[PDB]
DNA sequence: CCCATACTCTT
DNA sequence: AAGAGTATGGGTG
């Protein structure tokens, strides 16, 4: 039905009408005993019409419409990427779903997500209706419906009560593996964007420059328990492809942890003996000691026994202030040597894997959250920036280029003398340029990686 | 091509009937009553027709009256009224006594 | 022979555009074949259960 | 239209429990075949499953 | 010397290379093409004249009468562009064509002129192009994109041995006309030539040769060389050419003159050939075995027997030699073929060819073209004749003919549009030569083989397509004899032509809605080149090669700006200086170098011409007199670059921006950015949304003014003069005396565009930038459009930015934004939405637009006027009524209950029902405009009359403004005449001006002059009255609505969007991100003076992306802001003008040999103060894309402003006051707000409506639909093992009709349990399969 | 691009 | 008389 009373037509109805017209004409002609030269043509046209109705285009030409588009037949309804199987039976659109743009939540825990309350009000509407009717605020369904439509002050308390422990499913397309859908506990937030934990983005292959995500709500008890026990992000710590951790820190966290665990030759507060990590933190926050100063700290560490009991040992360690500060985050059962170095991405991943293999699942989750928090805090505190003067050019670059150009010129003159072939000259020039590039790279990297300090 | 489903008055009334604590007999009576409602909101048959359409002799007319009274308070108020006077009185019964006239 | 700090001239930038566009086109195209491969792999092992 | 691609006598009523001419209209006449138009008095969703 | 607009704020330029060629008008490609289509051509090569001359004269079958075309003409449009946009109609002109019907008698020499009748007829409407290169179709601006296609002609190619498994290449040739059928020749692994027509069944190559009336002997003579053997009574004595034996080996003893030059088993070398040529060795004795396999050329017969000894193209034998030896024959003709060269291909094609005549070849061609029908001689002959030799079905156009002749080394450029025997023979010979090993194949991606087709050519093609159908209809109708009274008007119908023109201009693939985000979007859209469209390629079948950057793209196609995705490499942008030939090939300008001196001569070269010269780069140093400083300059010669001497250079580039497009030329420090990020930045730059207040970049390239002016979004002075009147909506300029035409009032009026909706639902608003009484010149900017600031493009805002991590809030391209940015509305945008209400006519009665709706309360009708339409300026939200409408529902039967209802509640309630227009849920705004369209013949309501009165007032105002000047001049003349004779002095001015007319002078010429003045005054008044009446008639004209439509009401709502988390921001270097948090002012990092930053960006995103231009831009913006701060501090404490101009002169003089020269000694004190006032928020700077500023100059400018050279300062934490441990890069960057707003993205659904057939939720936010759970999500759930979640997703959430209701009831009851059933789509599938005649059923 | 089937040259 | 090779048509993306 279209505006103005016009009803138009459909392809299937058109094909049926053509078949019916041909059949009626053939019946009338056979009843009157028409000459065979006409009835044979009518029978051929009826056969063509039936063929078009069943599978249009398979036999010779295809019957088209006004816009020269072939009509869709029953086979077109059944098969193809737009057919029943692939569009309506293997996948479908569902209720209780939404989508929006994603931002970063740096404060969240690993099992939590940030959901706008405008989305949550629509998503959990029948739950809110039931809860309103349960505690006497509404006596009928229409009263609760009107109360929710007005968005009164008590419906927000009801919504906060109904979503307290009820996981939701977050999904980002394309879903390449089963880690593309994960379950989270919602936290109601203001705004219109979904907040995502930084440590799950690698599993989603997501970044915060325009990506959108979809959200689904489990309804039955079985679905909620499956979401909690099978699909929660706190259960998806290891990779099903190779068994390695997938919640490893990256970028800012790595930069902060690396910055706080480096040492400097002559830093403020160097050479003092401390009673423990807390004294180191007090000295750093008071401005009395540097993060990179090399000191001696009393450290107590625990190791699991043969039967699995933690036995403690205390000793003086030569370390830095930042390593002692970071040691307060490590759980009991790990050696102190796991932090007494400059920690890069691989070191942090190995530390997380060691924690998971030795202690289990829950300490690993707590450790990962603490690592992310500390990395963000100290990356912010460092003040790391990028400037044009950071890209230092080696001073020998022009000399190397001039030497390569001189070699190219001399070999070109040698070729012009007729001593070598064209391909040999081409290969020699390429080799000369490759050697010059390697020399320039080595000089630049040798200049960049070291600095001079006063003892 | 395909269109979309539309909600009519009877669809809304049956949606409200679904979420109302009726019994099976009351639910069947409500189904018949909603079936007997036109697009202006008035009842088109006497309650005798509904009682006969229920199909059992264990049900009296006062149960049908009670179910009809419960239905008449659905949204919109005054729906399934017997006549104009009934609709006006049902609409008035939802007003507070502080109304001047 | 130049880096991004000192800047390129017209000819060097025009030369680099070839590789840039080739890489972008390959990235834009290969996903369609990757999807077909994973569809076939899912089709062949759909019903294998422990 | 009668005997057409949307005929109510073949495929079913276009309204719930109402025949085409309009003699039988309510649930008390369910399962009745009208002698004037030939339309059964039943649900209009049977037009999804009658060939 | 600077213009008035530019002298208000001069941008400092760091360019160092002088410009010898101005940037051309950026929309020439559209305007020139349409002008060529529309203009009058004395010849018949372009436009409508060419199409008319290609169809007319039309002659009947008998020839007793005919139609001829004389000339055409275009009438004036009924409405203007603005009027068409308001009324929603098409801006077009009528076509008036003069035809002449001539009648011929019978039984007379030649054709007697019995009667000639000439008539001018109407051929329909032709849309016109505006001044900005657009078309207004149905009240909307549209753009037609140019097409890049393959040029007509002949092309030689070869598959690279991929088809065959032996690694052998197969050469082929293809002939493609502009209009006709393709003709393909190809080789096979058996070295047999074959021919294809219209990509159909393969045929032997000799079928076409025989169809051209050729015999085997003639074909052999054409494609081979003759060898003559003479029987000199002794073993076939032979005359030998030495060159014949090259590369072969002697099979016998070759001796001559008693000397054996070559022995048996010895191959023939070059020395032997030279010796034979020196000795002129002709006579050679050969054995009989030497003729054991030679091919005979012609047919031989025996005189005695009279039979045929042998047929042509046959191998010989000893018995045949014996037969011819005894038959008295002394001359034998053979063919010269071998293996290395001159390979036999035509002979083998003849051998495989079954035909041996001329009539059967036509039969076979007819059978190949049309199978399943008996062959007819006449039918086959006509088919072959019309296939390639008919001017009515085959056309090899002028460009096609030129390419065809050039590809065969011809000399004539012009020729005929049809093929000939010579053309096909030459193509065959060229392909054979390619196969032998001499010559090369063509490069399809070379820009000398690809052609540009613009809107005018496509319009001409469509017009001819309509015209041929019209001609066919006329020829059909002209057979009947009624010529004594027939007229050309009755003979033709103008419907097919108008239909074709409308279809092309409205529904073509290359006709699109104009991109109207900003001026740069429109400029980019109008300069777009597409390889798709009718006659182009498809994205599904393109290939890698066609998507690559070709060396010939240099200066013609931008190698950077292209979409990323499926269409990569298929959509291109024109370069800045690129043009087209007369044939449609892209060309670029170069400077000619004469005797080592670079001159100012400019030559435009195409891709073919460019490859034959050595061309130097624009980055080459020159002396004062124009000499290369060095002696080894870098140049490109033949698709490759290397060093050349100073005297080997022929041409030089004209500019350093000759390679990039307009969008890429607007990126500063482009040479420091990677190409991928440059592409991303160019793509994102043209989707920025204009803000409330424009802000110039403060770090630019120098191309902002050209983009701002050439886009047409601003108001530009047509003539110079003085600003007589200025206002927020109109500007009146008093034109200079010497720029005025005789007899006119010298004023120009500009009405500005105020708060108008664009195609992307944004705001179009113009604001004046001139003051009362100031001088203007032709070309100056009078008013700024959207995203324009004092005549410069202004797409974003200047932001104070720092590069540091901040507690994880800029993790993975997140952006932290200060609250001060939000409080100042620096990224707030205006969005305008349109709603429509249509009142139609029904059978029960017409619908009525009224304010009296019976079933709604008084409060809900409070915002409607007396006509039932909302007021201007009302604040509305979802559910409010905009237009009140009722629909009839009356019936002729009144039941007692209906009578009671009518008696108690009135008759109006029982007759009509509400059908009003309401605000959609989730929409809010302010009513800013209402339009009413009424069908001609229907009475107008109060609102329409008010609108028409408002429209009439403005025209009255303009006409009065002109009349005042004219009548003041006339009355000044009257007073001057009165003074000279009979002067009354003060008494004259005591009386009003009209009383001056009621005076008389002496009987001399004074009275005659007074009468003349009075007559002129009366004529002027009459003329202006006529003008006003015509304007009123145009305003009050009725509307032409769709059938059954009574009235239409359109309402416009305006809303303001603020910045919030989830909005997308970007720079110009490909650095995009999403806002994550709005931070309070005291939490931001700040410097020693307590000044916070606006934005915090992550430094981790710079090194891996290699877009270093943003860091340099930040440093330069810091320096510019420092200069501005110096100027502002100098202005705050009132100081002398001398100190200000001294400091500003120091600022402008900075640099290392810059071409710009600014002298403030020619500025007045007022001009200096105005310039200083415009510079107090930062000095704008320009850096061209390859001639920009160096780091040393940036450090010098930082020093001038008393700023650190490193570009880094110390910051303090807002929350604690503690200093950060390392210096931080802090500066200014130009940021843009993109059109991906989170308000348009967020969507959620609990339940809603479903499809009627599948019973599944709909899709889309507009339909309140749900999200799709596809196959991959199902796979993920299966891999988890969550069976209940999958089943719940599959049944009770999508299409289990009873399950949905039961689940909803259970959830409301607090019982979380489902009762799954059968999906309805499976039942639909079962019914569909049963409808195919297959019995499928469920069992048990 | 890759595979299945009908038609043609060869041992 | 079989058997290997080539051309054509169907399906997928
Ligand atoms: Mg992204
Ligand atoms: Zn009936």
């Amino acid at each position: 039905p279209l505006d103005g009373g016009r009803f138009a037509t459909s392809d299937l109805n058109d094909l049926y009408r053509r078949v019916i017209n041909r059949n009626n004409r053939l019946k009338r002609l056979l009843d009157l005993a028409a000459p065979d030269i006409i009835v044979r043509n009518e029978k051929r046209m009826l056969q063509e019409a039936v063929d078009a109705l069943l599978d249009n285009g398979r036999r010779g030409r295809a019957i088209t419409g006004s816009n020269k588009r072939p009509l869709k037949s029953l086979a077109d309804m059944i098969k193809g990427k737009q057919g029943r199987f692939r569009q309506n039976l293997l996948g479908k659109r569902v209720d209780y779903s939404g989508r929006s743009v994603i931002t970063v939540g740096p404060y969240l825990r690993l099992h939590q997500c940030g959901l706008p309350k405008k989305m949550a009000l629509e998503l959990f509407k029948p739950f809110i209706y039931g809860k309103l009717e349960l505690r006497g605020l509404a006596t009928t369904i229409k009263a609760a419906k009107k109360m929710v439509e007005r968005e009164e002050a008590v419906v927000w308390d009801i919504l906060d009560e109904v979503i307290r422990e009820h996981p939701v499913l977050l999904n980002r397309a394309p879903t390449l593996h089963r880690l593309g859908i994960q379950a989270f506990e919602p936290v109601l937030i203001e705004g219109k964007a979904i907040q995502l934990h930084p440590l799950v983005c690698a599993a989603y292959n997501a970044d915060f420059d325009g990506d959108q995500m979809a959200v689904h709500v489990p309804l039955t008890l079985e679905a909620q328990l499956e979401a909690r026990a099978l699909m929660m992000s706190t259960n998806n710590i290891l990779s099903p492809a190779n068994g390695e951790p997938i919640i490893v820190p990256s970028q800012d966290v790595v930069l902060g942890l690396y910055y706080m665990t480096r040492d400097c030759v002559n830093a403020k507060g160097e050479g003092m003996v401390l009673t423990g990590p807390k004294e180191a933190e007090r000295l750093y926050r008071s401005g009395l000691a540097s993060l990179h100063a090399r000191v001696k700290v009393r450290i107590t560490e625990y190791e699991k026994d043969a039967n699995g009991e933690l036995v403690a040992k205390t000793s003086l360690k030569d370390t830095t202030v930042g390593r002692a500060i970071l040691w307060m985050i490590v759980p009991k059962g790990l050696p102190y040597s796991i932090v007494n170095q400059a920690l890069g991405k691989k070191a942090i991943s190995k530390m997380l894997n060691t924690c998971y293999r030795i202690l289990g699942l829950k300490p690993t989750v707590i450790f990962a959250d603490q690592i992310m928090y500390t990395g963000f805090a100290y990356a912010a505190r460092s003040g790391a920036s990028v400037g044009i003067d950071d890209m230092v050019i080696p001073e020998k670059k022009h000399e190397i280029i001039s030497e390569a150009e001189a070699e190219v010129a001399e070999i070109q003159e040698q070729f012009q003398s007729g001593l070598v072939t064209a391909g040999e000259r081409y290969n020699k020039v390429i080799d000369i340029w490759a050697a010059a590039n390697d020399r320039v790279s080595k000089a630049m990297m040798d200049n960049l990686q070291t600095e001079t300090v006063i003892n | 091509y395909q269109g979309e489903t539309t909600q009519t008055l009877q669809d809304y009334l049956m949606w409200q009937v679904e979420l109302t604590p009726f019994s099976d007999t009351d639910r069947a009576i409500a189904t018949s009553i909603v079936d007997a409602v036109d697009e202006t909101g008035y009842l088109t048959v006497p309650l005798e027709d509904i009682l006969e359409s229920i199909g059992d002799e264990e049900i009296d007319i006062d149960e049908v009256e009670a179910v009809l009274k419960r239905i008449q308070r659905f949204d919109p108020v005054g729906v399934a009224a017997k006549d104009l006077r009934d609709c006006l009185l049902i609409q008035l019964s939802q007003f507070d006594k502080t109304t001047p006239w | 022979t130049a880096n991004f700090r000192e800047g390129l001239n017209v000819l060097q930038y025009f030369i680099s555009t070839h590789g840039a566009r080739k890489g972008l086109a390959d990235t834009a195209l290969k996903t369609a074949n990757s999807g077909y491969l994973t569809r076939r792999l899912v089709d062949v092992a759909q019903d294998l259960v422990v | 239209e009668r005997d057409g691609l949307f005929c109510a006598r073949i495929f079913g009523p276009v309204k719930d429990y109402e025949c085409l001419c309009g003699k039988y209209k309510r649930l008390k006449h369910r399962g009745v075949i009208c002698e004037k138009c030939g339309v059964e008095v039943t649900q209009t969703k049977v037009r999804r499953e009658r060939m | 010397v600077y213009s008035y607009t530019e002298k208000k704020r001069i941008r400092k330029d760091f360019g160092k290379r002088p410009q010898v060629l101005d940037v051309p008008y950026l929309l020439s490609i559209q305007l020139d093409s349409f002008q060529k289509f529309i203009e009058q051509d004395p010849e018949g090569q372009y436009g409508l004249e060419a199409a008319f001359r290609s169809v007319f004269p039309i002659q009947s079958y008998s020839g007793n009468s005919e139609l001829q075309y004389v000339s055409y003409r275009l009438g004036e449009p009924v409405f203007d562009v603005q009027e068409c946009q308001i009324r929603g109609v098409t801006y077009s002109a009528p076509l008036r064509v003069k035809l002449r019907l001539v009648i011929y008698e019978r039984e007379a020499p030649e054709g007697t002129v019995k009667d000639i009748k000439e008539q001018e007829v109407y051929m329909g409407e032709i849309p016109l192009m505006t001044d900005n290169g657009t078309f207004v179709i149905n009240g909307t601006e549209r753009v037609i994109v140019s097409q890049l296609h393959r040029s007509p002609g002949v092309f030689f190619d070869s598959d690279k041995g991929k088809t065959h498994s032996s690694g052998k290449v197969l050469y082929n040739a293809r002939i493609i006309p502009y209009r006709g059928s393709w003709l393909d020749f190809e080789f096979d692994p058996k070295d047999n030539l074959f021919v294809r027509i219209d990509r159909r069944r393969k045929l032997p190559a000799t079928i076409i040769l025989r169809a051209l009336n050729y015999t085997t002997e003639q074909i052999l003579d054409l494609f081979f060389e003759k060898v003559i053997f003479e029987i000199r009574d002794n073993k076939l004595q032979m005359e030998l050419v030495p060159e014949r034996l090259r590369g072969e080996t002697a099979s016998f003893d070759i001796e001559a003159n008693g000397k054996v030059y070559v022995e048996k088993g010895r191959r023939i070398t070059a020395r032997h050939i030279r010796q034979l040529e020196k000795d002129d060795v002709k006579l050679i004795e050969v054995p009989v075995e030497y003729i054991a396999g030679k091919v005979v050329a012609k047919d031989y017969i025996d005189e005695s027997t009279g039979e045929l000894i042998c047929a042509a193209n046959m191998e010989l034998s000893l018995d045949l030699l014996a037969k011819l030896s005894q038959s008295g024959h002394k001359r034998i003709e053979t063919l010269f073929t071998n293996d290395l060269d001159h390979g036999p291909y035509i002979s083998e094609t003849l051998r495989v060819d079954p035909t041996n005549d001329r009539l059967s070849a036509l039969v076979e061609i007819y059978r190949m073209m049309r199978p399943g029908e008996p062959p007819t001689r006449e039918a086959a002959e006509s088919l072959f004749e019309n296939l390639f030799f008919s001017e009515d079905r085959y056309d090899l156009s002028a460009v096609g003919r030129m390419k065809f002749n050039r590809s065969l080394l011809r000399e004539e450029i012009e020729g005929s549009g049809i093929l000939s025997k010579d053309d096909i023979i030459d193509v065959m010979k060229k392909l054979i030569d390619i196969r032998n090993g001499k010559g090369e194949v063509d490069d399809i991606d070379h820009l000398g083989n690809r052609r540009i087709r613009s809107v005018g050519e496509m319009a001409e093609n469509q017009f001819r397509v309509g015209l041929v159908r019209v001609e066919r209809a006329v020829k059909e109708r002209l057979s009947l004899g009624d010529l004594d009274t027939l007229m050309p008007q009755d003979m033709i119908n103008a419907k097919p032509i108008s239909a074709a023109v409308k279809e092309f201009f409205g529904s073509s693939q290359l006709s699109q809605f104009m991109d109207q985000n900003n001026p740069l979007s429109e400029i980019t859209h109008k300069r777009r080149i597409s390889a798709l469209g009718p006659g182009g390629l498809t994205r599904e079948r393109a290939g890698f090669e066609v998507r690559d950057v070709h060396p010939t793209h240099y200066g013609r196609v931008c190698p950077i700006e292209t979409p990323e995705g499926p269409n990569i490499g298929l959509i291109n942008s024109l370069s800045v200086y690129a043009q087209t030939n007369e044939y449609g090939f892209l060309e670029t300008p170069y400077r000619k170098v004469t005797d080592g001196v670079v001159t100012d001569e400019i030559h435009y070269l195409s891709a073919i011409e460019e490859g034959n010269y050595v061309i130097a780069q624009a980055n080459s140093n020159l002396d004062e007199e124009g000499h290369f400083v060095e002696d080894l300059v870098t140049c490109r010669s033949k698709g490759e670059s290397s060093l050349f001497s100073r005297d080997q250079v022929d041409y030089m580039d004209v500019s350093t921006q000759q390679v990039v497009s307009v969008g890429a030329s607007l990126i500063p420090f482009l040479e420091h950015d990677d190409a991928n990020r440059a592409l991303m930045g160019a793509n994102m730059q043209r989707q920025a949304v204009p803000t409330l207040r424009a802000d110039k970049p403060l770090v630019g390239t120098g191309m902002e003014r050209a983009v701002a002016v050439d886009s047409g979004v601003t108001a530009v002075a047509k003539r110079g003069g003085v600003v007589q009147y200025v206002d927020a909506s109109r500007i009146v300029i008093k034109v200079n005396e010497d720029e005025m035409y005789p007899g006119e009032a010298g004023i120009d009026i500009y009405n500005l565009t105020k708060y108008t909706r664009s195609n992307q639902n944004t705001c179009i608003n113009q604001m004046p930038c001139v003051s009362l009484g100031e001088p203007v010149e032709r070309g100056d900017v009078l008013a700024d459009g959207p995203s324009t600031d004092l005549g410069e493009l202004a797409l974003g805002q200047n932001m104070r930015v720092a590069f540091m991590p901040w507690n994880g809030y800029n993790f993975e391209d997140s952006i932290l934004v200060s609250e001060r940015v939000v409080q100042e509305d620096r990224f707030t945008t205006i969005h305008i939405q349109e709603l429509a209400c249509v009142s139609r006519d029904t059978k029960l009665g017409p619908e009525e637009i009224t304010a009296d709706i019976p079933n709604v309360g008084e409060a809900a009708l409070s915002k409607l006027d007396e006509s039932g339409i909302v007021y201007i300026g009302a604040e509305v939200t979802g559910g409010d009524i905009l237009v009140g409408k009722v629909t009839p529902k009356g019936e002729t039967q009144l039941t007692p209950e209906e009578k009671l209802l009518r008696a108690i509640f009135g008759e109006k309630a029982s007759d009509v029902k509400d059908s009003s227009l309401r605000v959609p849920n989730g929409v809010s705004g302010t009513v800013i405009d209402v339009q009413v369209f009424t069908r001609d013949g229907v009475e107008k309501d109060k609102r329409a009359l008010e609108i028409e009165e408002m429209q009439l007032k403005q025209a009255k105002k303009d006409l009065s403004e002109e009349l005042q000047i004219l009548e003041a001049g006339l009355f000044s003349r009257i007073r001057a005449v009165l003074v000279a004779g009979g002067v009354e002095a003060e008494k004259l001015d005591k009386l009003p001006r009209d009383r001056w007319l009621e005076l008389g002078l002496t009987d001399e010429e004074k009275q005659n002059q007074l009468e003349q003045l009075a007559e002129q005054y009366d004529e002027l008044k009459h003329e202006f009255e006529k003008k006003l009446e015509a304007k009123r008639r145009k305003i009050t004209q009725g509307d032409d609505l769709a059938p059954g439509v009574l009235k239409i009401v359109k309402v416009y709502l305006a809303v303001k969007r603020r910045i919030q988390p989830g909005d997308k921001m970007a720079g110009r270097h490909g650095n995009k991100g999403v806002i994550s948090k709005i931070n309070p002012i005291e939490d931001m990092p700040y410097d020693e003076n307590g000044t916070p930053v606006d934005i915090v960006l992550n430094p981790l995103g710079v090194p891996s992306r290699m877009n270093i231009g943003q860091i340099l831009e930040t440093h330069l913006g810091m320096a510019a802001k420092g200069i501005g701060d110096k100027i502002n501090a100098m202005l705050k404490q009132q100081q002398e003008v001398a100190k200000l101009r001294e400091f500003i002169q120091r600022a402008y003089d900075l640099g290392a040999d810059v071409r710009q020269k600014v002298d403030l000694s020619t500025f007045s004190d007022e001009e200096v103060m105005r310039l200083a006032e415009n510079l107090r928020k930062g000095m704008p700077i320009a850096t061209p894309v390859f001639d920009g500023a160096k780091e040393a100059e940036i450090k010098e400018l930082l020093k001038l402003g008393d700023l650190p050279t490193s570009g880094q300062i110390r910051l303090y934490d807002g929350r604690t006051g503690e200093q950060f441990e390392r210096p931080v890069t802090v500066g200014y960057m130009y940021m843009l707000k993109l059109n991906h707003l989170v308000d348009d993205k967020m969507h959620a659904r609990s339940t809603g409506s479903y499809s009627l057939v599948t019973q599944q939720p709909l899709g889309g936010k507009a339909q309140f639909g749900g999200q799709r759970f596809g196959e991959m999500e199902v796979w993920a759930l299966e891999a988890y093992g969550a069976a209940y979640t999958l089943q719940e997703m599959l049944t009770v959430k999508s299409d289990d009709v009873n399950g949905r209701t039961k689940m909803y009831k259970n959830i409301v009851d607090g019982n979380h349990q489902m009762e799954p059933g059968m999906p309805e789509s499976f039942n639909v599938l079962l019914k569909e399969i049963r409808s195919l005649g297959i019995n499928i059923e469920l069992e048990d």
